[PDB]
């Protein structure tokens, strides 16, 4: 059911959300001894970050972006403006801070239940901004006007922020 | 109508030749995907009369361990084939050559020396290497039997599992490793170079001890209604204009003197490669080699 | 709750900044997009108490033919605005500068010179240019009085509409001219560097005879229960930062004395654009020059 | 507002855009030989011929003249073709060299409705069950449809310019 699908998918997002915030307090002495423009501490920068994404559920993306470095495992250079904007957060390095940003693309449960059960995700504000989508109709950064659709969907508010996970079907 | 193909390899190796062979012959060719040995073993239950015509891929001159399920053929591009790399196999056609590979991620390397089979058992890299089941898979029991070929030890065989995380399918052993979650990892030349090619931190390592060569074959299933134009397909899988796209566009490496062997960008050609000589190679055959090492 | 806002603006203008304001006064914003007539004669029919708060776009100091639809409000920031382009209107207030143009495919021009108004009138070029309807737009209106301005000719406005075709919607000229259904377009600049931005044969062409410098605006609408922060709005919409990030991020012509424009590239600058000056201006209110043309 | 209903209209469409496209090239082979496109005049020309064609037809198409010292297209977004319908292919004489003449479909308003108003998608295959369009995330062009593998509610035609077939399905 959408319901089930609904409380598994929140009940997964606010979990990964917090291992990284427990993932970034438990490395801010570590990181502070780093230096992003020795090899060393970078290789020891991506084991972490890398280890971080294989311990959550989500298809997750780092972006650590400074003056030296512009880290990230989108090898692919996937769109992030497709993505789900997850969480933000300067970081203090040895020799400078660095922007670590986590996009999420999608999620395996997300992705099954779309493709069996024709169930879609959106992810919206309070302002009824549109934060994440795996819906072509909808676009990242637009408006989701719910009188404009007739679908059976229920959403829940994710913790992290003013944030709206609705699950639907058409 | 349909002529049906059983094939370990990823569809986006075969599947653009095949392609080209149902427009030049006006037929469909369906392609049935799995491991190796799970597709020989699916073919050995499967009904006479619903089974598939053709089997591409895997080692199958070694590790068809159901002789009855096969029609011997012979290819009549033999002639232009690597002497060294022929069937002696009844029912079984060379198609291809494919080296296994150890894969590893760039980005975690660091200062990790990994040139082959024993940099592996580093304890740095304990349970932070994959390798794929060695009962279902080509790659995995090809990767054993390099093992065991250093030393002829079956201790180091069991010292790798040991140390290693196994998994059921070869290829999620390159998107894993790819994609961050190993430091390492055993998979073939093709797989490794199709993620390397997308930008993924894929370094390709052919071990210093000894690299296993794959002879990849081609056979004939035995059917009760046979499609026309399977011995075309064999024939045209072995086509010097076949070899030669696939050398080109897929830089595979052929099996034929004919083709000319474009080896640049990535990694190796067969020359530069340590391949395992044909004397250090295990003789023993594929059942008894698995309960062996079991 | 909801501040409802009228304009004839394409959203990649103001949705954004209108964003912006949402998160900054906890108010959900929605825009009634459309022709600026066309929103303003719906206005003018819709019941007091269900009216929106705020008409942004559009010449409004200049084509409101219904003032009493409107609530008298000046921004307390007009000693910062341009002394030339500070709104006479009592319900108005000037927020950006915005030069009408005429686009040209550089595609299809070839050897066509296309300077102004008068290389429009072409043989060539009959009934392969277009313009928007001016009894509904801003757009077409104010090319009508551009075109009027030249010799003070009302044969000069019927000979271009002759000449030209008449498309309802302003943006759908910048949209045909660029994907080539048509040589020439009456357009407004914003409109035409969104597509040219995009990569589209798009010229910019500012009528050598005289350009017309539309002065957009923002008016309260006189409704029976005004949403508490649409002053705010005004305030926000005509403040240094906001008029700022509009020059910044999407080319626009600031109407204040402190925020500095930005041309470089393309074109132009507001002193090098032969604008029509304030002394050639039609006089003619907005009804009666309709009326006049028609 | 049914997928049979929708399939005629789209099948009629389709059919009007080919037609209009071979009418050109038929109608315009021996103008295209007196044309040498390193001439910068015959350039424009031929642009003017190739945009009048495009207009006279509802779908959104993308030309692509190919040949040497030219790449002539209408594709300003530089969008990726292979996620195109490839409708037509012809090679041209034109006074200096022959010229290829690809023509892509990117959508059409009649695909483009059902799929927002219906949530009726469409496919386009050959004979050989290669995709060759597709307004669908699950389906890429190039990979095989397999038709056995889906329950769909659908109808499909077949187009008369080539061995492919239109396919309109629903969840
Ligand atoms: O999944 P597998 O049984 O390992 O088969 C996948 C591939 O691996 C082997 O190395 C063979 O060289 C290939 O012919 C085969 O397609
Ligand atoms: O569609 P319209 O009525 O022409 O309005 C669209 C645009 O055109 C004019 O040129 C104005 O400068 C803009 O403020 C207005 O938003």
């Amino acid at each position: 059911t959408i319901h089930q699908h609904v409380d598994e998918s929140q009940s997964s997002l606010h979990h990964t959300e917090k291992q990284i915030q427990t993932f970034s307090t438990q490395h801010n002495n570590s990181f502070q001894e780093l230096d992003l423009t020795n090899h060393h501490d970078v290789t020891a920068t991506k084991r972490e970050l890398l280890k971080l994404i294989h311990q959550q559920p989500a298809t997750l993306y780092y972006e650590l972006s400074g003056p030296n470095q512009f880290i990230t495992n989108n090898y692919e250079h996937l769109n992030t403006k497709n993505m789900y904007l997850f969480s933000t957060h300067q970081l203090k390095f040895k020799n400078s801070t660095y922007m670590l940003k986590i996009y999420m693309a999608n999620t395996p449960r997300l992705s099954e239940i779309k493709k069996d059960n024709r169930q879609f995700a959106l992810i919206v504000d309070q302002y009824d901004n549109i934060l994440y989508a795996n819906d072509d109709r909808f676009t990242i950064g637009e408006k989701y006007r719910p009188q404009q659709f007739g679908f059976m969907n229920e959403s829940v508010k994710l913790n992290h922020a003013d944030h709206r996970l609705i699950i639907y079907k058409d | 109508n349909v002529l049906t193909v059983y094939s370990p390899y990823q569809s986006n190796l075969i599947r653009p030749i095949l392609n080209e062979f149902e427009k030049q012959e006006h037929v469909k060719i369906e392609i049935k995907h799995g491991s190796t040995q799970v597709l020989l073993s699916n073919l050995h239950n499967e009904d006479f009369s619903e089974r598939g015509d053709v089997f591409m891929g895997g080692v199958l001159s070694e590790t068809i361990d159901h002789p009855e399920d096969f029609v011997p053929y012979q290819d009549t591009s033999v002639t232009q084939q690597l002497e060294d790399y022929r069937s002696n196999n009844k029912y079984v056609t060379s198609f291809l050559l494919m080296p296994t590979v150890i894969v590893v991620n760039s980005d975690l390397q660091g200062d990790i020396k990994i040139r082959g089979y024993q940099d592996l058992l580093q304890p740095i890299l304990k349970g932070k290497i994959a390798y794929s089941n060695p009962n279902t898979t080509t790659t995995g029991y090809q990767h054993m039997r390099a093992i065991y070929s250093m030393h002829h030890r079956v201790s180091d065989v069991h010292q790798f599992q040991n140390h290693a995380m196994q998994l059921s399918k070869t290829s999620k052993v390159i998107e894993d490793v790819a994609k961050g979650k190993y430091y390492a990892g055993l998979s073939y030349e093709q797989d490794a170079r199709t993620w390397k090619n997308k930008g993924y931190p894929v370094s390709i390592v052919y071990p210093i001890e000894g690299t296993m060569l794959n002879v990849d074959g081609i056979a004939l299933v035995k059917n009760a209604h046979p499609h026309p134009k399977r011995k075309k397909l064999v024939q045209y899988l072995t086509s010097r204009s076949v070899q030669q796209r696939l050398v080109a566009e897929f830089d595979a490496k052929s099996i034929r003197k004919d083709v000319s062997e474009q080896s640049d960008q990535s990694i190796e050609n067969l020359k530069n490669i340590p391949l395992i000589p044909k004397s250090k190679l295990p003789d023993i055959p594929h059942h008894k080699f698995l309960e062996m090492i079991q």
